[PDB]
């Protein structure tokens, strides 16, 4: 019953932002920022 | 692009053409890279030496040659036919 909304909302908003700045590359290519955004989907999948 | 001009403009060369065949080049830029490598091979003479390599998370010779060859009409034919068979897939690794 603590103010949980004003933290999980910011977490899901940061998850949305990390979904947005993801760059889709053709044919199995990747860059540096796309690798650090999959290690961030372990901080966003463990909180939820 | 005339042989006499290229011959009198600069000394012979040891060219190595390093081509990027990672995934990001698929589409228009791979086709342009193929045409560009062919047009670059057409500026070489029999005193120059050449080899075409290709890298995507792994670097390998694009042809059967494995080192610098003499850049005559037959060797350049081989290199052109080997370049025109390139397909784009993988990760880009400039260090390799
Ligand atoms: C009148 C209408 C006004 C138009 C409003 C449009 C708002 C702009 C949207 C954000 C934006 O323009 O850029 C997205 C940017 C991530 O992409 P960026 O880093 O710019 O990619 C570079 C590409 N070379 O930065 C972002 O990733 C922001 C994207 C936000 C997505 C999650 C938002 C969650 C809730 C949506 C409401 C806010």
């Amino acid at each position: 019953w603590k103010p949980f909304e004003t933290i999980i909302l910011l977490t899901i908003f940061a998850n949305c932002v990390a979904l947005a700045v993801y760059l889709p590359m053709p044919e199995d290519d990747n860059n540096s920022l796309n690798l650090g955004l999959e290690k961030l989907e372990y901080f966003f999948l463990t909180v939820f | 692009r005339r042989p006499w001009y290229i011959q009198g403009a600069a000394s012979p060369k040891d060219m190595l053409i390093l081509v990027d065949v990672s995934g990001s080049v698929s589409g228009l830029t791979l086709k342009l890279i193929r045409t560009s490598v062919s047009e670059m091979l057409e500026t070489l003479s029999d005193d120059d030496f050449v080899n075409v390599a290709s890298f995507n998370s792994n670097a390998q010779d694009v042809s059967c040659f494995q080192h610098l060859v003499q850049a005559n009409v037959r060797n350049k034919k081989v290199l052109k036919d080997a370049v025109n068979n390139i397909t784009a897939k993988g990760i880009t690794d400039y260090k390799k």
